[PDB]
């Protein structure tokens, strides 16, 4: 059967998209 | 300017979370490698 | 100390700037993995 | 308020050893990757 | 033949040495902040 | 057919060469 470690590379993946949203979040305050 | 120190402080509060999003991303990968050394060891 | 201030936004911004940075590492790690595992698949 | 400003300066040098911790797990999960791309090639 | 098997442990250590590290310094910057 | 995934690899240590640059220049203006 086939090696499939996409479980761990895709919450890794929601995790980064989570953290640009919250770094975006961030910035915006700093600008306010 | 006391506006600017809540500001600072609610964007700092922000930033730490991002960075604990991104840390939970390192351990995601480092079982993702860990499942790709298994596999062909094992 | 108005000047401490400034330095605290331009010190964040700046930590800011190196924490995406890592985030785009991270990008780049995954793809690493993926393409690790398709050809072992493929 | 000059104790909101330290305040504040403590928590961003926190902040940046923290993220700095990040970035060197990030050194050896290259390490880590580049390792099992040689262990299939070789 | 294949003479080893794969080992790239000591470099998913040190990077789970350098997390557990992240999650106690973020731990404490929060911890600063509130006060 | 040789796995090469040294574009990725390559890229990612130059974001976290970047990181580090951006990180001491952070620390030096909390010095100032």
């Amino acid at each position: 059967e086939r090696l499939d470690v996409g479980e761990n590379l895709k919450k890794a993946e929601e995790k980064l998209k989570k953290a640009e949203e919250l770094l975006k979040k961030s910035e915006e305050i700093l600008k306010k | 300017n006391s506006q600017a120190i809540d500001n600072l402080r609610a964007s700092l509060e922000t930033t730490n979370q991002a960075i604990e999003a991104i840390r939970q991303a390192g351990q995601e990968m480092i079982l993702a490698v860990q499942g790709v050394q298994d596999y062909i060891n094992n």
